[PDB]
């Protein structure tokens, strides 16, 4: 009990509030559509919901578990504790939050948008099934982006926190990036066989649409998406994202890290 | 249609607003005030957050969503100290 | 009724009246439709129209300090995002 | 010429002001209209305070000096006149206040209507001018010895200037002096005019001293003087003297003639 726990009225209440910001300028339609996200840390999965929105101009709602984390009753109670080390504990709630509104967003029939990795093929079965035996035509929009890119990005949003909040900072595990890029390819190819899905895609990072399993319907999304994930990347389109985040982490003061040093030994090779 | 620049700014924004409107919500709920009196400090506070949070980011300049990212600092930054009782 | 509280609600009232009108100016002076929530300036206007809202007198000290610093913020804030010709 | 505005800048920013204006307020059978007077620094806004709490809330504080920075131009003016913009943005905010006095009384709204009492004239064609719209009018004046009015118009400035030099600006001593010397003469000639259901003297912590209706015998020009010439004890103005510093040394204006004094002051406070 205690701490980690709550009552079902502080939920309600958290609810009602995230229900009644989700519900602005949107109204319910007759063929819902489902979108499911896909792509490892560090993609920019944020590019999708852009594709997104303008695909469905404007009338569709956001799920994102993470912004969840921070509305567990005691929080501040639980930071004065775990610190940086607070994820863990909290993340029971959120689950539990993300599916509450899920849900009850789906009774109502809102298009939406559900952020996920596809990290496993579990979970978005789980809930395309769920979804289309109540009415949703299930889509799954992933992102098909360079493992260097995207191990890079998640260290530049984790050095740009710093900036914000030295405190809410938290580095994503590098395996927790590359377990997401040894297992996508394959869960999409899984999710391709279940025939959940109207259309799986892949994008990169320019919003450019690699690929469409409703255009190309004996294509496995597979190949082409691990082709993207193994392509290297030119010193030239490497440059910038490398030069803004050595100049990031000086003001963050983390010249003394591997991963910095690593820069160095990227920027020294090429000039 | 869409620059990774722009799109890391929204990203960033989006974690961080959530974590400032998470902190004025909590406030207002465990303090059991009423969302319907503005006159309230921290309820005109959240409710001002309501109608910032109220926008379509993916329809602002890089400038703007930059401008963006400065005001949730500074709500970040107001919020914890007008809070912190 | 303490002088220190009048002082501060005195000063409060003098801010915000300079940042209200900063903004208020821009908008008019940039013919912004005033209904637009989308528009990040008028956004910010409406926010400071919920601000104003609040009746000061019935705030302690803390609370006024607090108002207070809400305007500093705004007062930096607005400076920053009004940089159009 | 900067200086001038179009019809239409007006009426849209008399627009907005009216919106803000009436927000929670309503228009009742019977207005009243509460002008204030006392000098600059005397700490006028407790009189609103009392004011709020007489009307229950129902009352709208019409104030010209929120509107000079209201000036459509206004940020090119400061451009160019800089500390002496003040002059040049009045007409403007003179035209707007008795725009909003026209309008707001026209529908019948409770006001206060924000003022120094450096005359009887101005009052009286206001009280005048909304008796004919059916207004009971009062009058509420703050009564502060002049040394703690003055030290105020220099901590309003220092605190002003900490949160923004641009916005800040001096009260000169003579707007300060003006209004002490015709103050005490002016209440007892409004007092003559019979136009005041009341006349009221409040102290800075909001204590009633005076009552026109109350002592309608009574002038209030005596009560007045006793206050605006008491003497102050050092032991009253040493917490205004330790907040004025601290704000004039995180300002960096130790090198003034006020620091010097203030500083001189509070050395000749310190238990020997
Ligand atoms: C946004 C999100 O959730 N992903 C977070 C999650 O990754 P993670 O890989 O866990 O994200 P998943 O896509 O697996 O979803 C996580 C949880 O969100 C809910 N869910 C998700 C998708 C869905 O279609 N239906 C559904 O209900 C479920 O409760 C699920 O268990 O933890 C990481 C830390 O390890 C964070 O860096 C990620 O931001």
């Amino acid at each position: 009990a205690n701490i980690v726990n709550f009552t079902d009225k502080q939920f309600e209440n958290r609810l009602n509030d995230n229900l009644e910001e989700l519900i602005q300028g949107k109204k319910a339609v007759e063929s819902p559509t489902a979108f499911l996200l896909g792509g490892q840390p560090g993609s920019g999965k944020t590019s999708l919901r852009s594709a997104i929105f303008e695909e469905t101009q404007g009338n569709v709602i956001v799920i994102d578990n993470d912004t969840f984390k921070q509305q567990h009753p005691n929080f501040d109670e639980l930071v004065k504790l775990y610190e940086k080390d607070v994820v863990k504990h909290v993340t029971p709630y959120s689950n539990r939050m993300t599916e509450a509104i899920i849900s009850r967003l789906s009774d109502q029939g809102y298009n939406l948008v559900i952020e996920g990795t596809g990290r496993t093929t579990d979970v978005p079965i789980q809930t395309a099934t769920m979804l289309q035996a109540k009415g949703y035509e299930t889509k799954m929009y992933v992102m098909a982006v360079p493992k260097i890119n995207s191990y890079l990005g998640t260290i530049e949003r984790y050095e740009t926190m710093y900036a914000d909040d030295p405190m809410t900072a938290r580095a994503t595990p590098k395996q927790a990036h590359d377990i997401v890029v040894k297992n996508l390819p394959t869960n999409l190819e899984t999710l391709h066989k279940t025939g959940l899905f109207s259309d799986i895609r892949l994008y990169n990072r320019e919003g450019v649409k690699l690929y469409s399993s409703l255009e190309t319907p004996s294509i496995s999304p597979k190949e082409t998406l691990e082709k993207e994930l193994n392509r290297k990347v030119s010193g030239k389109e490497i440059q910038p994202t490398l030069e803004r985040i050595e100049q990031k982490m000086v003001l963050n003061k983390h010249q003394e890290t591997p991963e910095f040093k690593a820069i160095q030994q990227k920027l020294e090779s090429l000039q | 249609a869409v620059t990774y620049e722009k799109t890391f700014e929204i990203e960033i924004i989006n974690e961080l607003s959530a974590s400032v409107y998470n902190r004025v919500l909590n406030y207002v709920l465990n303090h059991e005030l009423n969302k319907n009196d503005s006159q309230l400090l921290e309820v005109n506070l959240l409710n001002q957050l309501k109608l910032a949070k109220r926008v379509n980011l993916f329809d602002y300049s890089l400038e703007e969503l930059q401008a963006v990212h400065e005001y949730w600092r500074s709500m970040n930054r107001y919020s914890k100290q007008v809070l912190n009782k």
